[PDB]
RNA sequence: AUGGAGAGUUUGAUCCUGGCUCAGGAUGAACGCUGGCGGCGUGCCUAAUACAUGCAAGUCGAGCGAACGGACGAGAAGCUUGCUUCUCUGAUGUUAGCGGCGGACGGGUGAGUAACACGUGGAUAACCUACCUAUAAGACUGGGAUAACUUCGGGAAACCGGAGCUAAUACCGGAUAAUAUUUUGAACCGCAUGGUUCAAAAGUGAAAGACGGUCUUGCUGUCACUUAUAGAUGGAUCCGCGCUGCAUUAGCUAGUUGGUAAGGUAACGGCUUACCAAGGCAACGAUGCAUAGCCGACCUGAGAGGGUGAUCGGCCACACUGGAACUGAGACACGGUCCAGACUCCUACGGGAGGCAGCAGUAGGGAAUCUUCCGCAAUGGGCGAAAGCCUGACGGAGCAACGCCGCGUGAGUGAUGAAGGUCUUCGGAUCGUAAAACUCUGUUAUUAGGGAAGAACAUAUGUGUAAGUAACUGUGCACAUCUUGACGGUACCUAAUCAGAAAGCCACGGCUAACUACGUGCCAGCAGCCGCGGUAAUACGUAGGUGGCAAGCGUUAUCCGGAAUUAUU
């Protein structure tokens, strides 16, 4: 009939921290202050209420190897919560996913958890918060008392103390601030008045002039300020002893948008990808939403948790999945609470709901009403850092694997799992060691399918390092008619890249015209197969200069086989190298690890091609063998604390060094 | 009507003015598209007997599916096949009104009771295929009694067959009795269309 | 007479033999490309796989007691004569409970079954049958309980246990009463057993009240009740014949075949059990193995035949797997009970609950098959005297070109053969009356009005008339009057506006309807079969043109045909 909630009252928010942080936490928290008056997480997202207010929740990973799911849930939300230890404030992946929602466009309130821990340090978070992200943030809140100590949070927009008596985050008394503690809340509020006025002109002529801030207006300033994601409200609190929960939950309603106050959101037409479309958050316009997760629950099967953006959905009705371009009949529609999913017969924009009863609606898919045909933008998800050949322990289970890693791919975007032709071998992508572990282990126990895991097979190449005249020649003439092919070559190392060049240097019709095609499909096909490894033969120029030729007995198989035996003894007179892929690697971390990278970088047995700053931080260029690149961002990370990125693209071959030819040579023979 | 292709090429194709003038074949009698001219090939018996069953079909602007049914209800008929198929064809609804004149042309008369503009014992038809009875009246809407078309169409005074008697002033046919193979049009062969649905 | 077509391919060429292939029809179809509408149908063929969630079987107060509510309307004045209690009377009603009936129907599925399972034709002197209808005789006289309810106790719950009290159309004793049962006399009759009817004795078997009328110290109307007899309905058994592959399955059988006796069942019978004998089946295919629900029908064929067993109807079988009984007229019982087994869920660990092959839906499998809809208004069913309640049967909406059928995507004049694409002997040819322009129409679409039938009724109310009564109510019937539609303001009709929204698919070497150009060059590719492609390809890819169809067109799979290629014809 009408939506209980309006979208000026509606508020999407993904908690996002730090491993360890207290993500979890902090949203077991808030689901339990604002269900009253056993909680789970299974649910992709949570629906509250909170002072007539409906609040959805995503609660994050806070692993670089599952960056996917922040991802995916900043890409549906409007609004996030960076979780921050207060002992060490920002830390690494507090910086990922800073960047992320920075990309996102996404305000942000930060919330200083752990007051409690020892070694607990709200300044010294409010500092990490401005060197390490470079971020317009300033406290809204001042803790009295750190570590065991920390017993009241004195609000500096009010100029309101509360002090805390228990752990269990009732029988809050609010009180005046305290006359020792009052010059420093004064200080912070006129710090925090400042930061605003950065942003806002009109405050910032108001605070020159020296009159006094309303409540209500300043309030409205940083509403403002955080909205267009210039200024960052920083609270503190404990949400494991029950301290600044509430006051978190009343900043995030007073400061973080709706789906009004967010940015509009563009998409294509089915028909015309030139023309844009803009989705605005309104009821009665066409039906719009984004399907952002999809996983399966015992109980009422497949759920498609979607973001709708614009326009209303009714359930038991047809939409269009666009992005498909298939219809859908929405049978049920689900929200799912603190405690119980209850079924909702209507959601409307800006609205987080999940359907049951999709078929063949993924992640990033658009949902669009029938008549419409409208596709929302996509989401574009980082390429696989670490690769593993894959195989099953079993092979009766191969078909079983196949179908387990389709799925897999389905369920998580940033997997990725391909065959190699080369090579054969399957090879599964992924965001980390922990996440291929992760998956792994998924695979032996869910999907009951045992695989091992290894270091990808690197596909080598051969090459002629000496030039030589040679001769091939094929004379079957034992009784009948017979076979018989003459050719003389010379064979010469092309320049590296340049591939396979045969020149037909014949004077006379010594070989016959019809044959020299053949004698050139012999050079090939004895090429592809190796002369030394079994690897194929690369940058070759072979010049046939010379023949002879039977007329009754000369024949194109014959010349095929001259030709290779040409091949063979050129190859046993050139002096063949093995050659191996070469990488180049461009790796990005801060400065202050730059010798280590290029330390390990050299251990690899490549080579340092040069530095470059970028940003804030610095590029470094090599080129390194594939094979000594498995497992680079394990080893990259251990050397930037998780800062360091990297990517590599095939650039050329190069000589493999002797020890590592000849022990590619014994193992291919043997 | 259905078909809305040039029927001037396809009575070049078959040989035959679908529409009775002979406009089509005046000038060029020979078959369409960029080998029409200089063409001479010979026509197997196949061909001539899938040529007569087209012409008759096109003639009466039948689909092939609707030609078929009344083609096999036609041979349900006691009689000769060929001349029932025939006088079955010709007592439609569309060919009666033809025939009576309201209309110059075949598709025209089938657009008028399309849209309605006939009536037939002074009710309502918009079926073209609807098959006319001996014993039947065919009139026209009160409110299309004086249309520009049909008033053009009834001016010019065309042979009214012996099956059907007709009076202008009143705008009505009155189908008498079925018709008889001399009366339909003597440039179809029905025995080739017979066999031709033998196989 | 109502009915029957062939073609390619073995050769240097030939005739014959012979297989292979194609042209046809069909589908619960699937896939590819495409896609306007309406009507009527059809839509898990796979996993008789497992199932969340909602619903799919109740009804009767005119059988029974008890409880909720307590109208109309009883008493004091708090001086608030409009609000007050219990000391009353207490109506229309409602319900937890006993009791009756229903739940064995309706609906789902095809696992099992090679069998009197099914079809067809018979037989039962070997049978059972609630509710329904008709006739005859009755419905008398007594009794003890127990649900409900109250109280205590035990359990998480399910539910139990103890004590106290209370009804009946619940139960029980007794009287009277048989064609039922025994015995002795008969008479007639049939097909062995026997069947029919007439006598005389012995033993024994029932029941109830409810709501009304009247002249109310006694008769009577409707429903309900018991017994006997018939009818009708439904069920059961037996038998002739028909009904599938394999012999690289030839022997099978010991309660087996028969008899005597007993038990058992509605009923005959080795149905079962004791004793006597050694029988019984089988090349006319026993036994075994494999497969299968059967049929009306459906597809195909000129026919003879061949193939199939969706939808709809009949019969059979089954209800997580296996066994068993109780209740009941009827079950060895889909949404009942008990046990065992496998599997889900709750538990306080002692114990409990459950079974979508009902309607939706979920997961899974699959090339593939629908929405967790509206309504009992029509038909039908259960209970009731009836009003009425229940009914995922059913009546209707939603989804799917899945099929068939119907109508569209314009109609007339239009040479001036416009422009442009393609080819070209550079003359021109073709797309082409096609286009443009003019004229018209509104199927259809849009908007606004009118708006069916499906509705019979039942019940209620007046009037009569038939049986019976002393009379009356009532009963049946006849004629009358108000009231009942989910679909749905849907179909359809009327008026206005615009050719404006509405054409794609395959093929063009022969079979086989339809040929040119360019690109490629035994590569890329095509192909149903013969084959096509190595530089001037009607066979590949594109283009123009053409052919066949058209909201469909092709591909694949399967069956019959062509195949006289199992030949009875
Ligand atoms: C916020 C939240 O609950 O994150 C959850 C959800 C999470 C992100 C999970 C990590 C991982 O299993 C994830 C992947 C990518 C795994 C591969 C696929 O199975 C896909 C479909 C899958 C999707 C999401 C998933 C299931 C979480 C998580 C990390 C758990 C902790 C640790 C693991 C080892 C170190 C400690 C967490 O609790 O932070
Ligand atoms: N001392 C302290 N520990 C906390 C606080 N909040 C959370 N923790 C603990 O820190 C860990 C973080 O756990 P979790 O909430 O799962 O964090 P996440 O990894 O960010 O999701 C847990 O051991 C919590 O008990 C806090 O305020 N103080
Ligand atoms: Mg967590
Ligand atoms: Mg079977
Ligand atoms: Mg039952």
């Amino acid at each position: 009939m009408a939506r209980e909630f309006s979208l000026e009252k509606t508020r999407n928010i993904g908690i996002m921290a730090h491993i360890d942080a207290g993500k979890t936490t902090t949203t077991e928290r808030i689901l339990y202050y604002t269900g009253r008056i056993g909680i789970t997480i299974t649910s992709a997202a949570t629906t509250a209420a909170w002072e007539g207010h409906r609040v959805n929740i995503i609660d994050t990973p806070g692993h670089v190897d599952f960056t996917v799911e922040v991802e995916r849930s900043l890409r549906v939300l409007d609004g996030a919560v960076t979780v921050l230890d207060a002992q060490s404030g920002v830390e690494p992946q507090t910086e990922t996913v800073w960047r992320q929602a920075t990309t996102y466009g996404v305000p942000r309130i930060v919330f200083v958890n752990k007051m409690d821990k020892l070694g607990a340090n709200f300044e010294y978070s409010v500092s990490t918060l401005h060197d390490r992200l470079q971020a317009n943030a300033a406290p809204i809140q001042l803790p009295i008392g750190a570590e065991d100590e920390f017993e009241a949070i004195i609000d500096l927009v009010e100029m309101k103390c509360f002090k805390y008596t228990n752990d269990l985050g009732t029988e809050i008394e609010e009180i005046e601030i305290p006359e020792d503690h009052l010059d420093r809340a004064e200080e912070a509020r006129a710090s925090l008045i400042e930061a605003v006025a950065e942003t806002s002109d009109e405050l910032m002529e108001k605070y020159l002039g020296d009159e006094e801030i309303s409540v209500s207006e300043l309030k409205e300033a940083i509403r403002q300020a955080t909205t267009n994601v210039e200024f960052y409200p920083v609270l503190c609190g404990t949400a494991f002893k029950n301290k600044g929960v509430q006051l978190m939950l009343d900043a995030v309603i007073d400061y973080l948008p709706s789906p009004l106050d967010v940015k509009p959101i563009i998409g294509h037409r089915a028909s015309n990808p030139e023309e844009e479309v803009i989705a605005k958050a309104d009821d009665s316009a066409e039906f719009a939403a984004l399907a952002f997760k999809v996983m399966t629950d015992p109980y009422v099967g497949k759920l498609t948790f979607f973001r709708v953006y614009s326009g209303t959905m009714t359930s038991g009705s047809y939409v269009k999945n666009s992005t498909k371009g298939k219809r859908e009949r929405v049978g049920r529609l689900l929200q799912m609470h603190a405690n119980s999913r209850q079924e909702i017969d209507t959601v409307y924009s800006g609205d987080i709901a999940a359907a049951v009863g999709l078929k063949d609606t993924g992640t990033g898919d658009t949902l669009c009403g029938e008549k419409n045909d409208i596709i929302l933008e996509s989401m574009e998800f980082p390429e696989p850092v670490i690769h593993l050949s894959v195989e099953p322990k079993s092979k009766a289970d191969q078909d079983k694997m196949t179908q387990a890693l389709v799925k897999l791919q389905e369920e998580d975007p940033t997997f990725h799992a391909h065959t190699d032709e080369e090579t054969g071998q399957v090879i599964i992508g992924g965001m980390g060691e922990l996440h291929l572990d992760i998956l792994v282990d998924r695979m032996k126990k869910e999907f009951n399918v045992e695989c091992n895991v290894g270091a990808p097979m690197v596909s080598y190449r051969e090459t002629f390092k000496s030039s030589a005249q040679v001769q091939g020649k094929f004379s079957r003439q034992s009784g009948g008619r017979g076979q018989y092919g003459d050719v003389h070559i010379e064979f010469t190392p092309n320049e590296t890249g340049a591939g396979f060049e045969f020149e037909n240097a014949i004077v006379g019709g010594v070989v016959p015209r019809e044959y020299i095609p053949s004698v050139e499909a012999g050079l090939k096909d004895a090429m592809e197969n190796g002369v030394l490894a079994g690897y194929p033969l690369i940058d070759v120029k072979a010049k046939l200069y010379d023949g002879s030729y039977h007329d009754v007995d000369s024949s194109e198989m014959a010349f095929k086989i001259a030709a290779s035996l040409a091949l063979k003894e050129a190859a046993k007179k050139c002096d063949p190298v093995i050659l191996e892929p070469m990488m180049k690697v461009t790796i990005e971390m801060p400065e202050e690890y730059m010798g280590d990278i290029m330390g390990d970088v050299t251990s690899r047995r490549g080579r340092v091609d040069g530095m470059e700053p970028r940003g804030n931080a610095q590029v470094v260029n090599a080129y390194v063998p594939l094979s000594e690149m498995f497992g680079y961002a394990t080893s990259l990370r251990s050397n930037t604390q998780g800062r360091g990125t990297y990517t590599m693209y095939f650039d050329h071959y190069a000589e493999v060094p002797k020890s590592i030819a000849e022990d590619i040579i014994k193992k291919n023979k043997g | 009507a259905r078909f809305r292709g040039s029927n001037w090429k396809k009575s070049r194709r078959l040989g035959i003015s679908l529409s009775g003038t002979g406009k089509e074949l005046e000038k060029r009698p020979y078959a369409p598209g960029q080998h029409g001219p200089n063409q001479r090939k010979k026509l197997s018996e196949y061909g001539l007997q899938l040529r007569e069953k087209q012409k008759l079909r096109y003639l009466y602007g039948m689909t092939e599916r609707q030609f078929r049914n009344t083609f096999d209800i036609a041979g349900k008929k006691f009689g000769v096949h060929g001349e029932n198929f025939m006088i079955l064809l010709a007592s439609r609804l569309d060919a009666v009104v033809y025939s009576l004149g309201l209309a110059r042309t075949r598709r025209q008369a089938r657009q008028l009771v399309n849209h309605g503009h006939i009536l037939v014992d002074g009710k309502r038809v918009d079926i073209p295929s609807y098959s006319v009875k001996p014993g039947q009246t065919i009139s026209v809407r009160e409110k299309s009694q004086k249309l520009n078309i049909i008033v053009e169409s009834v001016e010019i005074n065309n042979f009214v067959p012996e099956y059907l008697n007709f009076d202008a002033d009143s705008l009505t046919g009155t189908f008498v009795r079925l018709p008889e193979r001399s009366e339909l049009p003597a440039e179809i062969n029905e025995q080739l269309i017979v066999e031709y649905y033998s196989r």
